[PDB]
């Protein structure tokens, strides 16, 4: 069960600016989208830790210890052939 | 100004004739798919019960030969007296049959010629009658089987058998499911001290044998009890047995070790308790506790007594290992109950007991004569001939001897078998057209359970569940696991299970094709049950996809120019081109090499479906006409690497003819990522080429440049081709300089002014400076989802 | 051979052995009734089976 991730923009804004606190220093970036276009253009300052991967890794499914208590929807057939009188009970 | 988009959009709207935009009516489209699923699966009804009554009318009149030395059974073993056969090479089969006999497969360790089989082996040979008679009415009607519950599956077309031969009819999931109605399982272990050892181990085997005999609807639980009743797992009630909750059960009772004294009483009162829980859907007939130990004293009486007075339980006990313990109990509550006591002795013995409770099951199947034959339609598995993805209609068969003179007091309340005729899904792929429609939209269909048949993300391969380790199941896709989940998808499932039809129309994300990008996208889910069986036929259409062009073209002449225009040797001045390989009655489909399809499809249009071949013609003169008018005259713009066109009919023109050999996407334009991807979006698109692949590129290929040619014919919007261009990167890269990274959604990296990231082009922003995302995802800009992908691969 | 077949007539044909008792790891075998190897079937065969007792060996 590999887990796959993708990123996309959530606000339609255009202008992003900040300041970044990795370690013993700051950053600062700003960022503009291309307009009328997929693209997306930010600088920071030069450089001056864990890496962020988006490529699909393999992973355990969802916890299936805890899909059982809220499972999913399901509607089970309705033929349900059982406990009949005439049967013969005589095997062991 | 390059690629040319609104020098193609007056071409299409230049030629108002040879267009007839007509629209998917979304809901005549449905209904007239969902009804021709509805025959389909009715015409293997047909020849299902005309198959049933054959083999009960001739089982009736058998008279139990046991004297076989002289008029000696003939008949086709599947593993090589004999018929040698004749076989002649099928492509439907994708193997060699023979129509003329119908192979027989003995398991491998069911005696070939006991009596019990070579009865089997007679009377089933007057189904070889009605085998030929099925398809000789209608063909393309893949297996015939008939599982006889004495090891023997009787398959028509006779093939050879597909290293040791483990196949086993009666445990086949197409056969537990007609054999017997939905379970409620409840499987006692018996993890005390006296199971210490060799039994332990049979124990351990024997239940993760077992599991494998449910179904997805028929629930399930392992408790087990030392002196102290607790389940083994961490479930605490009845879990569906799913693919996914049967390994949690599988793994959790291989952790089990033997300890502390045995209760039987203690046992018994959490086994009949769990299957009195009402609040957890659980499938509410065919209630079981099959009980495995060793041998006890105890037969507790009082507990039968509470729980369990009126017979509504059957509690199956199991003895298993080698031992000298009393027996006596336990066969004492195998029969007072409902139920049948199973011996176990060692492995070997363990497959061939496990399967048996379902001859008591079908029990109270028999009786109910004729309310009982009911085609039933196995969920998708991997068929076990090598076919691919196949659902089986199975029916049971009982054994009416003496019948009508009303003996009945007998073994006349056991069945024959199951009889199955697989469906495979590449036959229900081919009744909903795909082709009038944007690549897109599609259909799907699910069970009453949720799992997906048909579904476009629905790999032919087995579904995966856990982390592998260092050292028979179907492929159930759920509805909710084949497609990014939402608060709306889920009253979709829903209103489908239900068998409501309806209609619903909202704003939803769309994984790209290939797993890197997420669209924001409008799209129109209609669905409508497919009357006379349990599944919810639905198609779901982008908003724009509500027309499409029908080509009228019958002058010869105008086609007859658009027929050389794609030829081979044209390249130079008309592009690389390509077509997606589609259905004709007889062109043969790629070897995985376009370029002999292209060469192969020349000669059938030469020489003389309709629509397909009428369209893609359409596409390569509207096409060329462009390629000629205005990508010839610009010839060499500076930034281009290579210049594109997809259109929904196949052709793919490439103007270098050199970066032809460069164009990785593949020629099934209903399949390319980018054609998906710029269809969605209104602008252009920008698809970072991969980084560290195998083959090369992202330098002499540039990276990819896309935009949808979208058109008004009649006030009516459509998207129906895909001009682009391939920038080079080495280009760009100075006009940038001339003006640091720029970056496309994905967090993919095109360019950096620095020049050690721009080596490593197309990674993922974020394996680069990490430290930068992680804030900048959190700015709420590059949202994140987060789905799983159940049928993929891994190395350990 | 099969343990589990329990005369002549039933024990013909393949059954499958594990190795070392593991689960996994079949093996096709064939079936093979056979008498012990020191039986009591004549009085002659019951004096050498005897004898090999009253040795202590086996
Ligand atoms: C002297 C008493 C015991 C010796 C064995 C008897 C002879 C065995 C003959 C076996 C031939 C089948
Ligand atoms: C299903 O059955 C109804 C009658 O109840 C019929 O009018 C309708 O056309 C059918 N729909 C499909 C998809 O077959
Ligand atoms: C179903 O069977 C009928 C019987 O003649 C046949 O005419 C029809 O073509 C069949 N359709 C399919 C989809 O098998
Ligand atoms: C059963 O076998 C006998 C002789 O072996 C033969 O008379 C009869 O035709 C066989 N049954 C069928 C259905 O062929
Ligand atoms: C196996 O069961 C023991 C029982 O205490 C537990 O400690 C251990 O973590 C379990 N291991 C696995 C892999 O389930
Ligand atoms: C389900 O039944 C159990 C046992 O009686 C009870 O403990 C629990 O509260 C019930 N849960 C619901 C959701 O009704
Ligand atoms: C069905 O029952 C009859 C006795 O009524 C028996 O002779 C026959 O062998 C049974 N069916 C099969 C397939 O063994
Ligand atoms: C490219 O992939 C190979 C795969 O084995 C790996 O060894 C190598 O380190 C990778 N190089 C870069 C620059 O990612
Ligand atoms: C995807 O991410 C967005 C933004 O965080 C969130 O609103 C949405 O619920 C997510 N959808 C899925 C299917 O995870």
């Amino acid at each position: 069960i590999t887990e796959q991730t993708q990123y996309f923009f959530d606000n339609d804004s255009k202008s992003f600016s900040g300041v970044l606190d990795c370690g013993n220093c700051s950053r600062i970036f700003h960022g503009e989208k291309l307009m009328n276009t997929n693209l997306i253009f930010i600088m920071v300052e030069s450089k001056g830790t864990r890496l962020l991967i988006q490529a699909e890794q393999t992973s355990d499914g969802p916890n299936p210890c805890d899909m059982v208590k809220q499972p999913r929807y399901r509607k089970g057939p309705d033929v349900c052939f059982d406990n009949n009188v005439l049967e013969d009970y005589t095997d062991c | 100004t390059a690629s040319g988009v609104n020098q193609l959009v007056d071409i299409y709207e230049k030629y108002q004739d040879l267009y007839t935009v007509e629209p998917n009516n979304a809901r005549q489209l449905v209904e007239i798919a969902a009804r021709d699923i509805e025959k389909l699966l009715s015409n293997r009804s047909k020849a299902l019960v005309r198959l049933a009554l054959e083999a009960e009318k001739v089982q009736a009149a058998h008279q139990w030969r046991e004297d076989f030395a002289s008029n000696e059974v003939v008949y086709y073993n599947a593993k090589d007296q004999r018929i040698k056969p004749v076989f002649i090479e099928d492509a439907n089969f994708g193997r060699q049959i023979s129509y003329q006999h119908a192979a027989v497969h003995i398991p491998t360790d069911i005696y070939e010629g006991s009596t019990i089989v070579l009865n089997e082996l007679n009377w089933t040979s007057a189904l070889d009658e009605v085998f030929k008679k099925n398809r000789e009415e209608d063909p393309s009607l893949l297996w015939q089987v008939f599982g006889s519950a004495t090891g023997l599956a009787r398959y028509y077309p006779a093939s050879p058998w597909v290293k040791i031969d483990l196949y086993d009819v009666r445990r086949r999931p197409w056969y537990i499911q007609g054999a017997a109605s939905p379970k409620d399982m409840l499987i006692l272990v018996d993890v005390s001290g006296s199971v210490s050892g060799l039994t332990l181990k049979l124990i351990r085997t024997s239940v993760s044998e077992m599991l494998e005999t449910l179904s997805d609807d028929d629930f399930v639980n392992v408790a087990s009890f030392n002196s102290n009743a607790q389940d083994v797992s961490c479930f605490q009630h009845l879990v569906q047995a799913n693919v996914r909750n049967k390994k949690v059960l599988k793994d959790a009772v291989n952790n089990i070790t033997a300890k502390g004294i045995t209760d039987y009483k203690k046992g018994f009162s959490f086994a009949f308790e769990q299957l009195l829980n009402y609040n957890v859907s659980r499938a509410n007939c065919n209630k079981i506790i099959m009980l495995f130990t060793d041998g006890g004293e105890e037969r507790a009486q009082e507990i039968f007594n509470k729980y369990n007075k009126d017979k509504k339980v059957r509690v199956f006990t199991f003895s298993v290992g080698q031992h000298n313990y009393d027996r006596g109990p336990i066969q004492w509550m195998a029969c007072e109950n409902k139920g049948y006591y199973y011996e176990i002795p060692s492995i070997g013995a363990i497959r061939i007991n496990t399967q048996e409770y379902l001859d008591v099951l079908g029990r109270p199947m028999v009786l109910a004569g004729d309310k009982a034959k009911q085609v039933q339609w196995t969920n998708v598995y991997l068929d076990a001939l090598e076919l691919g993805l196949v659902i089986t209609g199975t029916l049971p068969v009982f054994n009416i001897t003496g019948q009508f003179e009303n003996k009945t007091n007998l073994k006349n309340q056991l069945i024959l078998g199951v009889m199955g005729v697989d469906v495979s899904l590449e036959d229900i792929k081919r009744l909903t057209p795909r082709f009038t429609l944007c690549p897109n939209g599609y259909y799907f269909a699910i069970d009453p359970n949720g799992y997906v048949l048909l579904h476009p993300n629905l790999q032919p391969k087995p579904i995966g569940v856990g982390i592998p380790t260092i050292n028979q199941e179907p492929v159930t896709l759920d509805f909710l696991d084949a497609e990014l989940e939402n608060d709306i998808k889920v009253e979709i499932r829903n209103k489908m299970i239900d068998g409501e039809s309806g209609e619903k129309t909202f704003r939803t994300l769309v994984k790209s094709q290939d797993e890197r990008y997420i669209d924001k996208g409008n799209r129109t889910y209609t669905w409508t049950p497919v009357n006379g069986t349990d599944y919810s036929l639905a198609l779901v259409l982008p908003t724009y996809s509500f027309y499409y062009i029908k080509a009228k073209l019958e002058e010869t002449i105008t086609q007859a120019r658009y027929s050389e225009t794609l030829k081979p040797d044209n390249f130079e001045e008309s592009g690389y081109t390509f077509i997606a390989p589609r259905d004709y009655c007889n062109d043969l489909k790629i070897s995985d090499n376009n370029t002999e399809f292209l060469l192969n499809f020349n000669e059938f249009i030469d020489r003389k479906n309709a629509d397909l071949i009428n369209r893609v013609l359409l596409d390569a003169g509207f096409t060329n006409e462009l390629v000629q008018n205005y990508w010839s005259k610009q010839k060499n713009i500076k930034g281009v690497k290579a210049r594109f066109v997809v259109t929904d009919g196949g052709i793919t023109r490439v103007y270098p003819k050199e970066a032809g050999e460069n164009w990785q996407e593949n020629p099934e334009t209903y399949e390319d990522s980018f054609y998906k991807r710029s269809l969605d979006n209104d602008n252009y698109v920008f698809t970072a080429p991969y980084f560290n692949k195998s083959g090369p590129g992202a330098y002499e290929s540039g990276i990819m440049v896309s935009k949808a040619v979208e058109i008004y014919i009649q006030g009516k919007l459509l998207k129906p081709a895909v001009v682009g261009i391939k920038i080079d990167v080495n280009s760009w890269i100075e006009n940038f300089t001339k003006t640091c990274v720029i970056l496309d959604d994905g967090g993919f990296l095109l360019m950096a002014n620095h020049d050690d990231y721009t080596n490593q082009i197309g990674r993922f922003f974020g394996e680069i400076d990490p430290s930068l995302m992680r804030h900048l995802v959190n700015i709420s800009v590059y949202a994140f989802n987060k789905s799983y992908d159940y049928q993929s691969v891994c190395e350990p | 051979s099969d343990s589990s077949k329990q005369t002549e007539a039933e024990c013909k044909g393949n059954y499958i052995t594990y190795k070392d008792g593991e689960v996994d790891h079949p093996i096709i075998q064939p079936r093979s009734w056979e008498n012990s190897k020191f039986d009591f079937d004549n009085v002659l065969a019951a004096m050498m089976a005897l004898f090999t007792v009253s040795t202590f060996e086996g």
